[PDB]
This record gives C-alpha cells, sequence and structure tokens, in this order.
C-alpha cells in the first residue's frame, strides 16, 4: 500500500521446497523430455523427408 | 605477531574479552550483544532500533542532560549501533577513563528510564529516519535485498520497522525486549586498546554483576531461513545512477565454506573509478568492466549471519544502455567460479586475503569490533595462524566445487534502483547463471 | 605482426656488424623502390591502424603531429585519386621520415603485453 | 529531416547506394563488384525465363534446349547471354577476389566480408556446375559423371553418398531433375551471401588502394561511384555483344552439342575454362581422396590469408618485392588453368605438381616470409 | 536428486548427450511398440496375417 | 624479510593456458560424445550404419538385423 520493504503476497505461489534439487530437476525433466522429443521428431522428420532423393521404386525396379 | 586476546568469564555468565596495546593511549570498552532485529516478531518490529535511542535519553540516576555532561567531561565520545543480529554499545575514551565509561555503558544498559516523554519524543525523530533512508542508495538496495531473499521472515524485516510500530511502540514492550534478550551469556565485555584486562574484569564484577541470566544458556552465536529467488525493481528515471544488487544464498558464520566463500568473493573483487589502482587490478571483471566503462563501481560482498548468508555483488553505473552488458560479464565471471578457476586465480585470491584479515583490524575500534563480533558469532577469538591455516586450507577444487553447489544454475535475489529500465527480466538474469557451452 | 616484434628483430640485426652491413642497403633501396615517399607520405603513415592498440596510440599523438598526419593522409589520398606524384616540398625527404608513432605504440604494446603475461602469473 | 534518412526502409537503400561513404581515391578495380551485381541480375532474368521454356525431364532437356534456340522469340539470344554470362560471371569474380588479395581487403577489421566470400565463391562454383549439366550433352554427362564420382572418395560412405546424390545408379533423370531445381535455388542463397558480406563491410567500409584509412576524405556513393560504375557497366556490355551476338560459341565445347549417350564416352572430358585450375590441382595428387583434399583446402586455404600475412602495412602498393611475388602467383594460377585441360602426358604432370606445390606454398611459406621481411625493411630502411 | 542431477543436468554438455541418448533409446523402442500396436488392432488384415496362404 | 612477490608466467597463447585448458578437456570429451551420438542417430536409417555399427552391438544389436521374406520383394 505505502512501504516498498513489505512484499506482496506470493503464498499463493511459492513452493516451500524450491530450493532443493529434486525441485530444480523436476523442471529440467520436463525440458529435457520436451528436447527429446523434438530430437527425436527431427531425427525422424529429416529421415523420412531426405528419403525422397535416394532412387524411387521406378528406379529399383530396373536395376 | 599481535598480542593475545585475553577472555575471562563473570558467574552471571558474562564474558569479558580484551586486547592490550601499550602503544596507544586511548582505549576502547564496549558491550557486544547477541541480539538484534530478528529477535522482534511482527509486532514489535523496530524495538531494537527505539532503544538504542532511548538508552541516550537518561537513566534512573542522570538525566538525559546530566548524561551529556558526563561524557563530555570523561573526553571521549559514545557510540551505538543495532543489525539484524547483533547490538553494540561501546565507549572511545582515555586510558585512564576506562571506568568512567564502562560505569556509563552499564547504567545506559541497565537502568534507562524509558519515560514516556521522551518515547513520545523520539517517536518524530524515528519517523522522520523512515524519510530520510532514501536517500542513502546503498542502504536501500541491501534493505530490499533482505526483505525479498528472507521473503516474509524475521531476516526479511528492516532494523528501522514499519511506520505502524513506530507509533505504538510503548515503554513497557521496550523493557519487555531487553529483558529478555540483554541477559549476561549473551553478552560479551570487550575492551581493546590502552586497557588492563585484570581491571576490567575488576570493574564488570562492580557493574555487571547484577545481570539476568536467561533460562537456557546457549552458546554464543547459536541461531530455518529458506530463500526466495525473486526480484525488487525501484525504477525511478529521474535518478542519474542505477544501483543493483545481485544474491545468492551464502553461508553462515560457522559453515565449513567460509573460507571458501570468501576466497571465491576475492576473485571477483572491488572496483571503483575513482581509485586510481582500479584499473589495473588483476580481477578479470574488473578489466571488462574498467575497459568497456560499464560501471562506477562494484562491490563483492559475502555477509554472513547465525544460519544463513548472502553473496553476491553490488553495482553502481550510469552506464544506462549498457546495463545488460555489465550484468551479463558479472555473472559470466561468476560461471568461472565452477567451469574455469585453477591455482592461477585462487592462490592470487588467497595471497590478498592472508593479509586482508590482519590489515582490516588496525585501530583500537577496528580491534574491538573484531573480538566483539568474533565472540559474539563463534563464541571464541580465532587465532591469526588458525585463519591462516584454514584459508591455507582452501584449494581450487573446493572453490569448483562451492560454486558448483551454490552458484551455478541457482536462483538470484535481484534489486534494481533508478533508471533501470535495461536491467531485463528475472529469466534473462537467472539465464546468465549457467553457461549453455559446459 | 606487432610493432614491438618488428622493432625487436630490426634492433637484433642492427646490433651484428655483418647482419647490418647487408641489410641496411637492401632495406634503404627497399624503401627507394616502396615510393611511399612520392606521395608525400612517412613511414609510419602507412601503418595498419584498425586495431584497439593503433587506436589508442593515435589518441596520445600530440595535436600537431596529429593534424600534420591528417593533412599528410588528405594530401596523399588526392594524388591517388589524381593518378600524380609529389613534387617539389611535397616529395618526403629521407631526413623528414621520422617514426613519430613508433614510440607511443610501442608503449601502448609493452603495457598490452605485460597485461597479458600477469594474467597468467602463477604464485610460487 | 530528408525522407530518405527518416523513412527506415527508404534508409536502409540510402545508406547503400546514395549517402554510403566512400573512400575519394577507389580506381577501377573497385567496380568488379557492381559488375558483379550486374552478372547476378543478368542470370536471374534469362535464367527464369529459360526455365520458361526449358524441361528439366531427360528425355526432353537436350530438346528443350534446341526448341528454345530456335522456336522461341529471342531464345537464341537468352540462351547465349546465360551462358556467356556464366563465364564472365567469373572473369569478374576472379578479378574481384585478386583485387582483394592484392590491395589486402582480407585483413582486419575485413576478415568477415572477406570469409562470406569465399563461400559465395564456392556457391557460384555448385551453381554453375549444376547449371551446366541441364543441357545433358556429352560434356554436361560425362562431365557430372566425373565429378559427383570424386564424393566416392569420402571415406566408408562415400559410394552411399554418391547414389544418394545421383537418386540413382548413374547420371539419369532423376538427377537431372535435383539439379534443375538446385540450379534454379543457388543463385538466391548467392544474392544472400552477397548481401550479408557487403553488410559485414559496411562496419569498416571500402578499403581504398593506399591501404590507410578514408575515414578523413570521404564521398558520397551517389554520384561519385554510380557514374564510375556506368563506365565500366558499358564495356562489359560491349564485350558482352561481342560474345554474344558475334561469337557466341567461343568460350564453349562442341561435344556439349552431342546428346548425352551413357555408352560412349568423348575423347576428353574437361571441366569449363573457370574450374580449370582447380582440377589440375586434383591431378597432382596421386590419390583420389588426396586429390579431392587438396582441390578443396586450393578454395578454404583462402580463409587464412589474414593470418598468414604478417605486414603492418595493408595491401601491395607499396611492397615492391610482395609485388613481384603476387605475379607469380597469379601467373602460376593462370598456368594450372592450362594445365587443366592438357591431356595427361609428359611433361605436364610434373609441371602440374610444380604448380600445385607453388600455389600452396604462396600462403604456407612465401607470404609469411616476405611479408616478415618487408616489415623489417620498412623500419630499418627508414630510420 | 542432487546425484542425478550433478551427473545429468548440471553441464550442459552431458545434459545435451543423456536428451540425444534418450532420444536414440525412444526412436528404437517406439517404433517397436507401435509396430506391435499396429499389427494387433489390424490383425488377419494386414499381408502378413495372409501370405502364408500363397 | 621478503624482497621480491614470488611468482611466474605460465606459457600461454591466444589468452589460454594450460591449467584453464586442463579443466575444459573433460567437457570436450562429452560434448564429442553428445556429438558421435547425435551423429550416429542421424543416420540410424542408412543401411550401411545398420550393416556396420549397430547390428554389431552384442545383445542390442538384433534390432537391426531384419530380413524382407523373398516372397514379399519385388526387387
Ligand atoms: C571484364 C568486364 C569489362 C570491364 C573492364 C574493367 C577493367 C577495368 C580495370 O579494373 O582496369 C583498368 C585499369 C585502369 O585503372 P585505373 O583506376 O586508372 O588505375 C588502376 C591502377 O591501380 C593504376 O595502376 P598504375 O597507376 O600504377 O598504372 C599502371 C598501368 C597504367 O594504367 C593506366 O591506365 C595507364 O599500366 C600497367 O600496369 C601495364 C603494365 C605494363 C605491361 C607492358 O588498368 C590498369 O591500370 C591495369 C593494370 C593491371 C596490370
Ligand atoms: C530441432 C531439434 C531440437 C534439438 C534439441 C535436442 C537437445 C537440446 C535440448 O533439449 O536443449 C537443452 C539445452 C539446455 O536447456 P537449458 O538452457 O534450459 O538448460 C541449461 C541449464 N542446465 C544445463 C543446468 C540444465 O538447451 C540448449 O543447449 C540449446 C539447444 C536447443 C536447440
Ligand atoms: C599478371 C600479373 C599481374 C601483376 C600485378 C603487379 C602490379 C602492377 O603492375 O599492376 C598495376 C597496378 C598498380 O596499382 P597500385 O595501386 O599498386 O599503384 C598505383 C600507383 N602508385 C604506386 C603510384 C600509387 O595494380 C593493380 O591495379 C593490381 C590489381 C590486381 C588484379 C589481378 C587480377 C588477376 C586474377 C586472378 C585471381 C586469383
Ligand atoms: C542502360 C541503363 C543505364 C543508364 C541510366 C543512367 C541515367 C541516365 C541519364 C540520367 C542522368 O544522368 O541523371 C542522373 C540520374 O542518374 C542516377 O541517378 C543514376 C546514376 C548512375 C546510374 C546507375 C548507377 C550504377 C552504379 C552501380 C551499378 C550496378 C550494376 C548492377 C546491376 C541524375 O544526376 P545526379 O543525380 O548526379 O544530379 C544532377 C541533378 N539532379
Ligand atoms: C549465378 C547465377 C547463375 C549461373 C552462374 C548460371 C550458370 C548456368 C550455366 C553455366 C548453364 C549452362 C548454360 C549452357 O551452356 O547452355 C546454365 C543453364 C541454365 N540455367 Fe543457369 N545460371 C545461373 C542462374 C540461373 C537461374 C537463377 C535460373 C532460374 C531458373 C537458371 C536457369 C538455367 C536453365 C533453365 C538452364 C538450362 C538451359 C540452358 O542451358 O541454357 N540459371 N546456367
Ligand atoms: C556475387 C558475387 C559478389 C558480389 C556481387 C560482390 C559485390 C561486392 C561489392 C559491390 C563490393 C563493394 C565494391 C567493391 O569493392 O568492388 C564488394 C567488396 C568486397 N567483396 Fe565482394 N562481391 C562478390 C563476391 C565476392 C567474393 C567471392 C569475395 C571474396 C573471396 C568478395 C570479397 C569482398 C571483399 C573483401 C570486399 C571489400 C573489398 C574492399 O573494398 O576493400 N566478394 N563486393
Ligand atoms: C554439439 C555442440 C557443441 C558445443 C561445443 C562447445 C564447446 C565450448 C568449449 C569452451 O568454451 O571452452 C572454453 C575453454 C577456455 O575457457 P575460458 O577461457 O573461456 O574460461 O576453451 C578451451 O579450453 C580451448
Ligand atoms: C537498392 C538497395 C539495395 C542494397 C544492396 C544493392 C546493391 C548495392 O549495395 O549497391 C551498390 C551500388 C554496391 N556498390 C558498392 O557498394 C560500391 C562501393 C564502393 C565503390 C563502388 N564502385 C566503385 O567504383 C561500388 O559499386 C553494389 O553494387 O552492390 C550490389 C551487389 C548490391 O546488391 C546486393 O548486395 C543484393 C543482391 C542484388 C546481390
Ligand atoms: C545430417 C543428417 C544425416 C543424413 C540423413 C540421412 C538421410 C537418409 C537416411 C535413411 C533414409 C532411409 O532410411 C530408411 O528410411 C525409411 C523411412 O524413412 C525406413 O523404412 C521404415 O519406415 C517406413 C515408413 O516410415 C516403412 O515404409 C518401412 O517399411 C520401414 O522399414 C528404413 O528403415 C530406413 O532404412
Ligand atoms: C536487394 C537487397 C534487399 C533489401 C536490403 C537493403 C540494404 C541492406 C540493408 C540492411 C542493413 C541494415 O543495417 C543497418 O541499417 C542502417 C539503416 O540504414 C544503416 O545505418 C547506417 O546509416 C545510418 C544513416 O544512413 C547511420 O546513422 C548509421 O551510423 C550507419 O550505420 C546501416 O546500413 C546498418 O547499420
Amino acid at each position: 500500500g505505502k512501504s516498498t520493504y513489505k512484499i506482496p503476497d506470493f503464498t499463493p505461489y511459492l513452493k516451500k521446497d524450491r530450493n532443493t534439487d529434486a525441485n530444480r530437476l523436476f523442471s529440467y525433466f520436463m525440458i529435457g523430455s520436451f528436447g527429446m522429443l523434438s530430437a527425436a521428431g527431427a531425427k525422424a522428420t529429416v529421415q523420412d523427408f531426405l528419403s525422397n532423393m535416394s532412387a524411387s521404386a521406378d528406379v529399383l525396379a530396373m536395376a | 605477531v599481535s598480542p593475545k586476546t585475553r577472555t575471562s568469564n563473570l558467574k552471571n555468565g558474562l564474558t569479558i574479552a580484551s586486547e592490550s596495546n601499550p602503544l596507544v593511549q586511548t582505549a576502547t570498552v564496549g558491550v557486544w550483544i547477541d541480539a538484534g532485529s530478528r529477535n522482534e516478531n511482527a509486532y514489535n518490529n523496530g524495538t531494537a532500533h527505539f532503544f538504542e535511542h532511548l538508552a541516550f535519553k537518561g537513566t534512573d540516576k542522570r538525566s538525559q542532560h546530566q548524561l551529556e555532561l558526563d561524557i563530555e567531561n570523561m573526553g571521549g565520545h559514545l557510540n551505538a549501533y543495532t543489525s539484524r543480529e547483533s547490538t553494540v554499545y561501546y565507549a572511545k575514551s582515555f586510558k585512564d577513563d576506562v571506568p568512567k565509561s564502562v560505569e556509563i555503558l552499564a547504567d545506559i544498559l541497565q537502568h534507562s528510564k524509558l519515560a514516556e516523554s521522551a518515547i513520545d519524543r523520539e517517536r518524530e525523530v524515528i519517523t522522520r529516519e523512515l524519510e530520510e533512508v532514501n536517500k542513502q542508495y546503498e542502504e536501500v538496495v541491501f534493505d530490499h535485498l533482505h526483505a525479498t531473499a528472507f521473503m516474509n521472515q524475521p531476516l526479511g524485516r528492516t532494523i528501522l520497522g514499519p511506520r505502524e510500530n513506530i507509533q505504538t511502540i510503548t515503554n513497557t514492550e521496550l523493557r519487555k525486549f531487553i529483558t529478555e534478550n540483554y541477559t549476561a551469556d549473551r553478552m560479551v565485555l570487550v575492551g581493546a586498546g590502552a586497557v588492563d584486562h585484570d581491571a576490567l574484569v575488576e570493574l564488570a564484577e562492580k557493574y555487571f554483576s547484577h545481570l539476568p541470566s536467561s533460562q537456557s544458556p546457549v552458546p554464543l552465536g547459536t541461531p530455518i531461513p529458506n530463500f526466495v529467488g525473486s526480484e525488487v525493481r525501484l525504477r525511478d528515471d529521474t535518478m542519474p545512477v542505477a544501483h543493483i544488487a545481485i544474491a545468492v544464498e551464502g553461508v553462515s558464520w560457522t559453515s565449513e565454506d567460509y573460507y571458501t566463500a570468501l576466497v571465491a568473493q576475492a576473485i571477483i573483487g572491488n572496483y571503483d573509478r575513482a581509485v586510481g589502482t582500479s584499473r589495473h587490478q588483476g580481477s578479470r571483471l574488473s578489466n571488462i568492466v574498467s575497459e568497456n566503462n560499464l560501471a562506477n563501481s562494484f562491490q563483492s560482498f559475502s555477509t554472513s549471519y547465525s544460519d544463513t548468508g548472502l553473496w553476491g555483488i553490488y553495482l553502481t553505473s550510469e552506464n544506462t544502455t549498457q546495463i545488460d552488458d555489465l550484468v551479463h560479464f558479472t555473472l559470466k565471471e561468476w560461471n568461472r567460479l565452477s567451469t574455469s578457476v585453477s591455482n592461477l586465480q585462487v592462490e592470487r585470491a588467497k595471497s590478498q586475503l592472508k593479509a586482508g584479515l590482519l590489515l582490516s583490524l588496525d585501530g583500537t575500534t577496528y580491534v574491538a569490533e573484531d573480538i566483539g563480533r568474533q565472540l559474539t558469532t563463534l563464541g571464541r577469538r580465532v587465532t591469526p595462524a588458525e585463519v591462516e591455516a584454514k584459508l591455507e586450507a582452501v584449494t581450487e577444487h573446493d572453490v569448483r566445487a562451492w560454486a558448483q553447489k551454490t552458484l551455478y544454475d541457482k536462483d538470484i535475489a535481484l534489486v534494481g534502483l533508478g533508471p533501470i529500465e535495461g536491467l531485463y527480466d528475472y529469466n534473462r538474469i537467472r539465464n546468465d547463471m549457467s553457461m549453455m557451452r559446459w | 605482426a606487432s610493432i614491438t616484434s618488428v622493432v625487436k628483430t630490426s634492433e637484433l640485426i642492427l646490433k651484428s656488424p655483418l647482419l647490418s652491413k647487408i641489410v641496411v642497403p637492401l632495406a634503404k633501396t627497399y624503401v627507394k623502390f616502396s615510393g611511399y615517399r612520392q606521395l608525400g607520405f612517412k613511414m609510419n603513415d602507412l601503418i595498419i591502424e584498425e586495431t584497439p592498440n593503433m587506436q589508442l596510440a593515435l589518441r596520445r599523438l600530440p595535436p600537431t603531429e596529429s593534424y600534420d598526419r591528417v593533412y599528410r593522409l588528405i594530401r596523399a589520398t588526392q594524388f591517388s585519386l589524381s593518378h600524380k606524384l609529389a613534387t617539389g616540398n611535397d616529395i618526403t625527404k629521407p631526413e623528414e621520415d621520422d617514426h613519430y608513432l613508433i614510440p607511443y605504440i610501442l608503449d601502448v604494446e609493452a603495457e598490452a603485453f605485460e597485461k597479458d603475461a600477469l594474467d597468467n602469473l602463477e604464485v610460487v | 529531416m530528408a525522407l530518405r534518412k527518416k523513412n527506415s526502409l527508404l534508409n536502409m537503400a540510402n545508406s547503400y547506394v546514395l549517402d554510403s561513404p566512400q573512400p575519394s581515391n577507389l580506381n577501377y578495380f573497385w567496380n568488379f563488384g557492381s559488375l558483379l551485381a550486374l552478372c547476378l541480375v543478368i542470370q536471374l532474368a534469362t535464367g527464369i525465363t529459360l526455365a520458361m521454356h526449358y524441361t528439366s525431364h531427360a528425355s526432353l532437356a537436350f530438346d528443350s534446349v534446341e526448341h528454345i534456340m530456335r522456336d522461341v522469340n529471342f531464345g537464341w539470344f537468352i540462351r547465349y547471354a546465360h551462358a556467356n554470362t556464366a563465364s564472365f560471371f567469373f572473369i569478374c569474380i576472379y578479378a574481384h577476389m585478386g583485387r582483394n588479395i592484392y590491395y589486402g581487403s582480407y585483413k582486419t577489421p575485413r576478415v568477415l566480408p572477406w570469409s562470406i566470400g569465399v563461400i559465395i565463391f564456392l556457391l557460384l562454383i555448385i551453381t554453375a556446375f549444376m547449371g551446366y549439366v541441364l543441357v545433358f550433352g556429352q560434356m554436361s554427362l560425362w562431365g557430372a559423371t566425373v565429378i559427383c564420382n570424386l564424393v566416392s572418395a569420402i571415406p566408408w560412405l562415400g559410394e552411399d553418398i554418391v547414389h544418394f546424390l545421383w537418386g540413382g545408379f548413374s547420371v539419369g533423370n532423376p538427377t537431372l531433375q535435383r539439379f534443375f531445381a538446385l540450379h534454379y535455388l543457388m543463385p538466391f542463397v548467392l544474392a544472400v551471401f552477397a548481401l550479408l558480406h557487403l553488410i559485414a563491410l559496411h562496419t569498416a567500409g571500402s578499403s581504398n588502394p593506399l591501404g590507410i584509412t578514408s575515414n578523413v576524405d570521404k564521398l558520397s556513393m551517389h554520384p561519385y561511384y554510380s557514374f564510375k560504375d556506368l563506365i565500366t557497366v558499358f564495356a562489359f556490355l560491349l564485350m558482352f555483344t561481342l560474345f554474344v551476338f558475334f561469337s557466341p560459341d567461343k568460350l564453349g565445347h562442341p561435344d556439349n552439342y552431342i546428346p548425352a549417350n551413357p555408352m560412349v564416352t568423348p575423347a576428353s572430358i574437361v571441366p569449363e575454362w573457370y574450374l580449370l585450375p582447380f582440377y589440375a590441382i586434383l591431378r597432382a595428387i596421386p590419390d583420389k581422396l588426396g586429390g579431392v583434399i587438396a582441390m578443396v583446402a586450393a578454395i578454404l586455404i583462402l580463409l587464412i590469408l589474414p593470418i598468414v600475412d604478417r605486414s603492418i602495412i595493408r595491401g601491395n602498393a607499396f611492397k615492391p618485392i610482395s609485388k613481384l611475388l603476387f605475379g607469380f602467383f597469379i601467373c602460376n594460377f593462370l598456368l594450372l588453368g592450362v594445365l587443366g585441360q592438357v591431356h595427361i602426358e609428359p611433361p605436364f604432370i610434373v609441371l602440374g605438381q610444380i604448380c600445385t606445390i607453388f600455389y600452396f606454398s604462396y600462403f604456407l611459406i612465401l607470404l609469411p616470409m616476405v611479408s616478415t621481411i618487408e616489415n623489417i625493411f620498412f623500419y630499418i630502411g627508414s630510420l | 536428486a542432487t546425484t542425478f542431477y550433478n551427473v545429468f543436468v548440471k553441464r550442459n554438455s552431458a545434459f545435451v548427450a543423456t536428451i540425444l541418448a534418450s532420444a536414440f533409446v525412444f526412436d528404437m523402442t517406439f517404433e517397436t511398440a507401435i509396430d506391435n500396436f499396429w499389427d494387433r488392432i489390424n490383425a488377419g488384415k494386414q499381408w502378413k496375417d495372409i501370405r502364408h496362404k500363397y | 624479510y621478503v624482497k621480491k612477490p614470488s611468482y611466474k608466467i605460465v606459457p600461454h597463447f591466444l589468452g589460454f593456458n594450460i591449467p584453464t585448458v586442463s579443466k575444459w578437456i573433460p567437457i570436450f570429451g562429452i560434448w564429442g560424445a553428445a556429438a558421435g551420438i547425435g551423429a550416429l542417430f542421424l543416420i540410424e536409417g542408412v543401411p550401411r550404419t545398420r550393416q556396420d555399427i549397430l547390428s554389431k552391438i552384442p545383445i542390442i544389436g538384433e534390432h537391426w538385423i531384419r530380413e524382407i521374406p523373398a516372397s514379399d520383394n519385388p526387387f
């Protein structure tokens, strides 16, 4: 209201175990999983897509 | 090799600690108390500070005027300060004026009037102090830093307390505070300079013998703080200088990493454009900052309490478009404490500290402050030999291990004051607490 | 290469009697065929300036030396664009080809190199 | 404030073509940059037009080029312009790179525009290589076969990579259709990198023939260099006119007017003239992989000029010994070009090896030695 | 949690290595799992199911 | 009494010295692993990769030994 040393109420949001390794690890698990699926999805995409450049079925039929 | 610190106790449990210096003609005697604003709750926050005012407002015997005269007649001065965990009341005098000064201190601590008239008078003085700390930018920054780092905890409160408490502090609550906290087992009578230990112990037996002992006497410097990564921005475009502090949770007085944290702090070090030598300092951050004009100054700190601490840096800068660079390079130097420091930086910083810790003690007040702080936080005076050994035991492996658990990828508390439009949001600052290349 | 390197190597050569006897005449012919004096330059006017060290050394020049260097660069630029050579007093005489800049850059580089060494000191 | 400065879009154009501050003493060797822009604009205009009439299928490709020559109005001009401008593009690029090496344009603070320039040069080579295959004559097919088989030298995966590039087991229809798509694309990539190297240059500005700062004496790009560039635009157009209208096939190989035939091998399979020096370097090394590495290294070694040049002075205007060495380096590069199209016979085999050694020793030995000695000569000579 | 963080997460080099290794394992196992599931929901319908008659 | 500070200059080049670089050696190692795993993963589909590398790994390697029945193969 006036004093700037009285921090506004953050209790609705604050975690009690915010400084723990378990706390950080969980968020890095989410970031890691997302990176993991993005890497797997990129690899699938690149492989399937670039395979268009390999001999097509009609070329392999005449080999 | 400095003279030995002598230490005695009384029956009540009051410690007397002294370090004589027959080369000086003055003496600093005083009472170091292991109590401060932290001992208040939310209702009486500000009491400790309030009492410090009233301690010099007259006792059962001497009135305010008589008190003034008595000190003036002694020839020296009296001084006092209240912090979060420590209160000090000392008297600098001549060699032979030490018995007078001990008598005055014992009187203002034990037998202060705390008259309603004087309470009411100080209530306005202290109210005015609330609107004049606003100018002391460093204090503003550090008070907000504690408030945010220790959000809604006793270490997060200011010493002055809120305006509301100042208007409602009674002589009753003042008396209660000093009766509960100023007990003999929490107090150290300290003498430095031209003092005889045996004389000081006699004076203590004469003046401080009727001090209450606490019900449960814990050792001196006995305390759970839960640090909050967070930020306070106090933007003021009319100020020309930005003041920024960044800290992580640091170490307590008795941590096993106490010296490792001091060495890490010395690797970053301090800088001030006004000092001629600062452009030539060995510190990497100092070189980056001076070459690029990123700041007017920076000061690394490692503040300790009984059960926690704050370790960080305080920056001042007029370069308002490169605040981002300043903060960026500062946190990249902290990253190197985890990734890159070797024997090169560590041995250099240890060399600097071995001297620094002794150099600081260059007058009787400094020595008394050192004795008093150490006795109230550690329960003993640590000899320079023990300190030299603890510093020598800090290796580069210790610094890297400490930084990797304390700094690397950790939450910070961040306070900015002034033209801080260029200070990025929390995430971008906190992202600099690690390096993607490592 | 650093100006320091060039100056030190040259000093090694000037010390050796044999070496100087064979190198100094070649260096003087080289400078004659180089032909920078025919555009009114001094040798130091040709040194690459787009470095932090060189910008610092140029800022330390006395104002008079600095103003004269500006004029010689502008004058050489005008000879270059016109495809002309200096004549008369515009030609730099060997006695006018003074190393006005070398001392400033050697001091800048001395500090820079000491800083690098001291950044790598090991307490023994 | 003038609109050209106020409006952000106009201001970007203004910064490059109008108010751009340039040294006042650039000579005519600073005209190659705008000639290269002209070649690029001609190749885009003629190339997109050819793409409207060309068919990339191997059964129709060669005939679509004959249809362009015979039936499309002015098709002969558009085709000859495109084919000859590809040669002019390389003449201009070698002149531009020659200027840059002689005048020390690769030195700090211009390492980055020079390094992006090296990539531009590689992209030009790939672009022109693929465009030449599109005709699908004898040289198109056989040049594609031998050049793409160099990739077989990549250890372990080389053969697999070649089949993947071809889209089959030899150069055929899949290869031609992919080369068309990539030939269309690569010039757009090249235009981006050309723009990037100019943005990188704009931080230091153009160097100048004296090698000194021009911050003392600048001229606006327009009108001075605009009008100076027009002179060489018209000189270029006169050269272009003489080839396109009077001798349109002088720079080409007659065998590319024979339709591709995988059975019959042409007497001699040689690259287009502008690739010949790199081909001679490849031949010099007996090992297949060795030869490929040397050929790539011959271009990538340009990236180390900023390091191996030890001079305290930018460029060769005032360096008699460096000028002589540069002259030998250039003439050796032309001799390598001539040796790229002789038969593999004595005594050209050993000559090609000596010229290859000299090419590399310029970067690795001679320039560092000569530049070191000249530093000492300047200092002692002017004491 | 400390141990796990310290080994796999703290250094980005190790974190990226762990993500890529996990992506490799995911890719191989997911392929096999989908293949089996697809075969069960489309049982009796595919060529592989009728091939034995011919 | 000490007349002079006691120190040496360590060898250095481009602002790198051996004590610093030695701290980063393991990090280059892990990055190398990351790049190796990444590269191999990118070419896992390439038949030669399967034939020469992946199918030879013990236990796991049978994942990449897969035969099309001659009845189902037009080529
Ligand atoms: C850097 C720009 C370019 C260069 C150096 C270049 C080079 C070449 C070369 C050397 C050929 C062989 C010409 C011949 O002998 O007949 C060619 C053919 C061709 N180019 Fe380009 N080209 C460029 C840009 C383009 C662009 C932008 C297109 C747009 C499609 C294109 C379309 C073609 C087509 C269709 C052919 C085949 C018809 C023919 O041979 O003329 N080119 N190109
Ligand atoms: C499509 C090809 C290219 C175009 C359109 C192009 C265009 C230009 C232009 C307009 C300039 C400024 C005027 C001039 O000096 O001529 C320039 C400068 C420059 N270019 Fe290029 N360029 C091309 C290719 C290259 C290549 C292959 C290199 C290097 C290997 C290169 C390196 C440079 C350098 C270093 C400069 C600065 C030279 C100086 O002013 O001293 N460029 N270029
Ligand atoms: C319309 C705004 C687009 C901005 C870039 C357009 C072009 C641009 O910047 O033009 C200028 C006229 C530039 N010449 C010079 O710098 C120059 C500088 C000094 C002296 C001379 N001549 C000396 O005698 C010069 O000629 C030039 O030719 O470069 C083209 C390549 C650019 O094309 C691009 O990168 C984009 C794309 C078409 C390749
Ligand atoms: C920098 C990146 C590195 C190079 C990129 C590599 C490009 C090409 C690699 C492999 C492409 C072909 O690799 C091959 O791909 C197809 C899918 O795409 C796979 O085929 C698999 O999935 C497809 C559908 O997804 C099915 O029709 C098929 O029955 C099944 O075997 C092959 O198991 C694999 O051998
Ligand atoms: C065919 C190409 C497609 C369109 C691209 C247009 C040209 C490329 C422009 C992109 C580069 C813009 O990047 C930036 O732009 C600004 C805006 O003018 C320019 O800024 C430059 O000129 C302005 C005024 O003219 C100066 O105040 C400034 O000191 C100078 O750096 C520079 O060029 C560059 O610092």
